[PDB]
């Protein structure tokens, strides 16, 4: 649900 | 600077952030958009250490899908600048860092197509079909959909192959949630409605069907291009920071008029 800001 | 003391350190130097939206819609009948909008917040939970000058960059179209904000209030931190760049020193932990607005080319996450068939007096033939328009690796949360009843109502029956459904009389509807569902699907209830008599003459206010969902995108169409970190004393990178994002999109008001 959080994901890597890339 | 009040909103930050000046101490502060981290191993692990980290953030979080929360674009949260709300969106807002009415629908005619005859699938036209009478009305619609999108409020928002973006979240920032910062564990950073010293006193870093962080910028947000978002897809904002003054500066790919770039997207149109009506307008936006920022948190004291955020230096007033019209290049439209967003620069702050960050409070500690968790805080609001912008509020914003947006009414043009806003993703509608939910169709619903509503049919309604009077038999004589005595009953209502009711369809609705909703449909998820967004990318299919993605699920939609948490659906809801409230489909109301007339007063005059002796009992319903309903069916759905998706979900579970019950008549609430008390509140006068009928209400249909789905756990999940994903992007770029169908799915359809089919109810009746049985009918007592009633004065003839006083005819049925329809009101809308209305939904509730959470979706993981946010239905403005923003998406955070970079959230840059320097601090200048200290000996660690933009790169050495963690980074992270969610997006959690929800229903405000989601009616669609039968």
């Amino acid at each position: 649900q959080y994901k890597s800001i890339l | 600077i009040g909103w930050r003391r000046e101490g502060i350190k981290y191993r692990r130097n980290e953030l979080f952030l929360d674009v949260l939206e709300s969106v807002n819609l009415l629908m005619s009948p005859q699938g036209q958009v009478l009305s619609a909008h999108v409020s928002g917040r973006v979240v920032m939970k910062s564990y950073l250490s010293g006193m870093p000058e962080c910028k947000f960059g978002m897809n904002d179209k003054i500066v790919k899908q770039s997207i149109a904000i009506d307008d936006c209030t920022f948190h004291q931190c955020v230096r007033l600048s019209k290049e439209r760049s967003i620069s702050f020193i960050p409070p500690d932990g968790e805080f609001e860092l912008m509020r914003y607005r947006t009414t043009k080319d806003i993703i509608l996450p939910f169709r619903v197509i509503p049919l309604v068939r009077e038999v004589g007096r005595t009953k209502l033939e009711v369809k609705v079909v909703i449909k998820s328009n967004f990318k299919p690796s993605l699920l939609a949360q948490k659906i809801e959909v409230r489909i109301p009843t007339p007063l005059n109502t002796s009992g319903v029956q309903v069916i759905c192959m998706k979900g579970k459904a019950k008549y609430k009389a008390s509140e006068n509807a009928i209400v249909w949630k789905i756990k999940r569902m994903a992007g770029m699907k169908e799915s359809q209830i089919s109810a009746e409605i049985e009918l007592l008599p009633t004065n003839d003459k006083k005819k049925w206010a329809r009101p809308p069907i209305s939904m509730n969902f959470e979706v993981p995108f946010a239905p403005s169409g923003l998406k955070v291009r970079y959230l840059k970190v320097f601090e200048p004393k200290l000996n660690y990178s933009d790169h050495d920071v963690i980074k992270w994002v969610r997006y959690i999109g929800r229903s405000g008001i989601y009616e669609t008029r039968c």
